[PDB]
This record gives C-alpha cells, structure tokens and sequence, in this order.
C-alpha cells in the first residue's frame, strides 16, 4: 500500500541554448520499488537513458535518479513520465529551465 | 567531527521467479561505499568508492558470504511474514533493513541502529538501549517474542558496539582525503517576469555537499514563510546537490529582499540580494 | 563490515 512518487525534472548545469548539458528526472518517496521511468523529447521517448540503482531512504521510501545527455534549444520541450502501481495513470512532468 | 555507517538491505518478492531479489548497500558518512546485488551474474559485494579498492580478496569473499547468508535470511523471513499477515500468494512484498552506528566527533559510539520494515511499513526495531525491541503490529509480536526469547538483541548489540564501530574507524582512516570534504554552496539569484507588477525571485544553491541545506527569504524584515515556493533538495548527478526557493515580489521593490543560505562547510550563512 | 542476522523472523 503504496506511496505515490514525487518527480523533479531539472538539468545538472544551468541551461543555455546550444550548450551540452544533462537532464535529470529525480523520482523519490515511492513504494513499492517497482517503477517505470521514461524521459521524453518533444513527446517521443529518449533512447539512451541512464538509471541509477534502486535505493531507499531512512524513511523506507525508494528513489531513483534518471538522467540523459541533452542539448536544450529554445524550442524543444523535455519531460519525464513515470508509471507506478500507486497511480492509475502515468504522471508526466515537464522540464522548466527556470 | 561526527561519523556513521549504514547498511540498507532490501529483498523483494514478485509473482516472478521462484526467488527474492536481495540488494545490500553500505554507506560511510552517508555515501555509498559497497554494494551486493543478487541479480548480478556473479553476485558479490563490489567496492563503490575508489578508497575501498584497498581491501584485499579476503575481505570481499567474506562480505560476499555474509551477503549470501542474509539473502537466505530474507527469504525465510519473507516466507514467514506472509503467514503472519495471512497474505496469500500472487502479491509483491518487500522486506527492508537498516542497521549501523553513529559516532560523535570523538569517534566514540553515539548510537546503534537496527530496524526492519515490511511492505514499506515499520515492523520491528531495536531500541537505542540496544536491549529492547519496538514492534507495533500485532503480527510483529510473534517476531518480537521469538527474538526476545532467543537473545537476538545481545547479538546485534555486540555488532553495533564492536565491529560497526571498529570497522568504521578503519574505513575512515582509509578514506581521509576522499570523504572529509564538504562542497560549499555557490548561490545566485534569478529574476523572473510575472503577473504585471509582480516578479518572482529565485534563490539558487548549487554544487554543495552534503545534501542538508536551508534557504530562507528575509524580506529582511526578519521573516518570510509567506507561501515561499521551493523544491526538495536534488542530485546534480556529479556528487553535488542543488536547491532553490523563491518568492513573489513587487517589481522594483526588490532589493530589500534577501536570501539566506545555511550550509555546513560554510563560514557563515550566505547572504544575497538581486544583481544584474 | 556488514551485520549478520540472528533469529529469522
């Protein structure tokens, strides 16, 4: 009896258009540990996505950090879509460079 | 001056295969340093920080066998809990464990830890006295008794006061120049155009380590919790963390708004305002 | 060094 995931989408370094950077999708506070995490560019799934190993917090909830190489432009939008037993539907949260 | 070590063990059973997946993670001062994963091709505890590569083969073989032992332990336990809660087959279940010790700056044992959780929920824990147990669930009482009547507490007490302390010492020595660092916060502020005549001020804290940090916006009166918007502290992915908190301000009336950053590896709280 | 459990659950 699950705890629904909290998502944050943000870059490792301050974004700047045209400059290579990394995008993170930090998913925390969830249970059970089974979770599907997807990162998106303009709606399509980004192929190569790193995923840290399963870990949990002193309060027993799990967390995972997903990340990928990306080059922000003015126009491309990025997002992260998580799927977990606690939610009837997948939650998508969009990257907001600010 | 304060140090610690922790091993966070987990076992998950799925409708899947005939057997649980068991993961063990060790931390010294809150940073991963070893890891075992029964899913690996060649299940073994592997070093997770460069300083650990010092320990010779005897060390890894031993810890590996300990791991296999634990895995067996979690498998039998998963089985019993199933009966204790009268859950039938065909579900997923989790069993987790946290254990370790905390030392003060004088390297003396401050407190031992040894608590278990089932389905993410507290199941039983060893009280700080290292002699009595806490277990709330009615189902957990069975375990409480068994363990009470079998002297478990003495056993874990010994580990906590002995090995957990003694090894952490050895570890801390072998990693002095690696984990004795605090990466100080480098904070700046951004201006963001909002509802006509109102602007959002964002106070950023980047590349700091360890994660603990606090940010506040003193309109410089002395206090603002006025729907100040922030975010959980996050991984940058490079070992440092990031955070930010913002506040809605009258465009123009915005220098008399200061951000404070308390972080530890920092002489004094940081103090900033807006700056083209 | 990792802890090693006593009585199972």
């Amino acid at each position: 009896i699950q705890k629904t995931p909290q998502i944050q989408v943000y870059s490792r370094h301050p974004p700047e258009n045209g400059k290579p950077n990394i995008l993170n999708c930090y998913v925390t506070q969830f249970h059970p540990p089974h979770i599907e995490i997807q990162m998106l560019k303009n709606g399509k799934k980004i192929p190569k996505v790193e995923m840290s190993d399963m870990s949990f917090s002193k309060d027993w909830s799990f967390y995972i950090l997903a990340h990928t190489e990306f080059t922000p432009t003015e126009t491309d939008t990025y997002a992260c879509r998580v799927k977990h037993d606690s939610m009837a539907e997948p939650k998508t949260v969009y990257w907001d460079r600010d | 001056g304060p140090h610690s070590m922790r091993y966070f063990e987990t076992a998950v059973s799925r409708p899947g295969l005939e057997e649980p997946r068991y993961i063990s993670v060790g931390y010294v001062d809150n940073k991963e340093f070893v890891r075992f994963d029964s899913d690996a091709e060649n299940p073994r505890y592997e070093p997770r920080a460069p300083w650990m590569e010092q320990e010779g083969p005897e060390y890894w073989e031993r810890e590996t066998q300990k791991a296999k032992g634990q895995e067996q332990w979690f498998r039998v336990s998963l089985r019993n809990l199933l009966g204790y809660y009268n859950q039938s087959a065909g579900g997923s279940h989790t069993l987790q464990q946290m254990s370790g010790c905390d030392l003060g700056s004088d390297w003396r044992l401050l407190r031992g830890y040894l608590q278990f959780a089932y389905e993410g929920r507290d199941y039983i824990a060893l009280n700080e006295d290292l002699k009595t147990w806490t277990a709330a669930d009615m189902a957990a009482q069975i375990t409480r008794r068994k363990w009470e009547q079998s002297g478990a507490a003495e056993h874990y007490k010994a580990y906590l006061e002995g090995e957990c302390v003694e090894w952490l010492h050895r570890y801390l020595k072998n990693g002095n120049a690696t984990l004795l660092r605090t990466d100080s916060p480098k904070a700046h502020v951004t201006h963001h155009p909002r509802s006509k005549g109102e602007v959002t001020l964002r106070c950023w804290a980047l590349g700091f380590y360890p994660a603990d940090i606090t940010l506040t916006w003193q309109l410089n009166g002395e206090e603002l919790t006025q729907d100040m918007e922030l975010v959980e502290t996050r991984p940058a992915g490079d070992g440092t963390f990031q955070k930010w908190a913002s506040v809605v301000v009258p465009l123009g009336k915005e220098q008399n708004y200061t951000c404070r950053v308390y972080h530890e590896g920092l002489p004094e709280p940081l103090t900033l305002r807006w700056e083209p | 060094k990792a802890v090693y459990n006593f009585a199972t659950m």
